[PDB]
């Protein structure tokens, strides 16, 4: 009984809104694998996981924390279906 | 797959005091169980301990998570 | 003695495939001018990859080796220039399609 | 806001002169080419080293803060 930790070290945020069940799913995997949920966006975030468009909430963040990444559900998914950390920047957010 | 549905069902409370808190946590939702706020902690299906306010609830204790995890499925509460 | 912004300072950049007219040649000055490093290759200190082209394999093999590297377009740098100023270069990324 | 000064000069700049880095940054920021040392005879300048390329011009570091002050190019030396 010993979980996989490609996560481990990582801090996530679910940043707006996620249909069906699938915010409870996020939780799932990020938890699973030992990344860190953050509450709010705070100056811990590294990954803000969004499945909307481009925010203009997201320029504002980068002022406080400039090394935030904006990834796609589809990444955490991913991850668990290979069962291993992959690159989030094949699964980037940015605007149009 | 890794991730064993196993705590299917289960919304559980669990006290941010309680022993090996962030362990029990992470095996408990990776094995598909739903954690309850303290605010909505009546409506949860089970209680870890010194509960109050919510007796319906089944009693369980943290050897019950990892039991659970041993056998892959449910086993009787304790 | 003429001081020229250094906004740019401690980030390596490589320059990656075609690009038009005479921007690349405007991209190494920018770069340049404002204390970044560009590198000859993609090599192990590359941190910014600029890129006019679509999102490409050649990417997804570097990843590998490179696993923090942000891909972005040249209109970062023109931006930074002409706000005289480092911005995100999230806001100008390359994803896959 | 970045002076156009050393259009047209193609300058092999030896790596190992002195303050070479901060001579790069403004010979290049200023519209200035580098060459790498394999196309050396494609460069219409040299600095220090003369044996190279005896058919170029020869300058120095003093040559590219004085073309930089006077916001033009001077004389080579
Ligand atoms: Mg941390």
């Amino acid at each position: 009984p010993e979980l996989p930790d490609f996560f481990e070290g990582k801090h996530f945020f679910l940043y707006g809104e996620f249909p069906g069940d699938e915010r409870r799913r996020l939780i799932r995997y990020v938890t699973a694998f030992n990344g860190e949920l953050e509450d709010r966006m705070n100056e811990r975030v590294q990954f803000v996981i969004t499945a909307q468009e481009w925010d203009p909430n997201f320029e504002e963040a980068l002022m406080e924390n400039p090394s935030l990444a904006f990834v796609r559900p589809r990444w955490i998914y991913s991850c668990n279906e290979k069962q291993k950390l992959l690159p989030h920047q094949l699964y980037g957010v940015v605007p149009q | 797959k890794v991730l064993l549905d196993i705590f299917t069902g289960v919304r559980l409370y669990l006290p941010p005091s309680t022993p090996d808190f962030s362990r029990l946590r992470r095996y408990f939702v990776a094995f598909d169980g739903d954690l309850v706020q303290e605010f909505d902690m009546t409506s949860a299906t089970h209680v870890l301990g010194s509960r109050d306010k919510n007796p319906a609830a089944q009693q369980v204790s943290p050897e019950w998570i990892w039991a659970c995890i041993r056998k892959r499925r449910l086993v009787a509460p304790s």
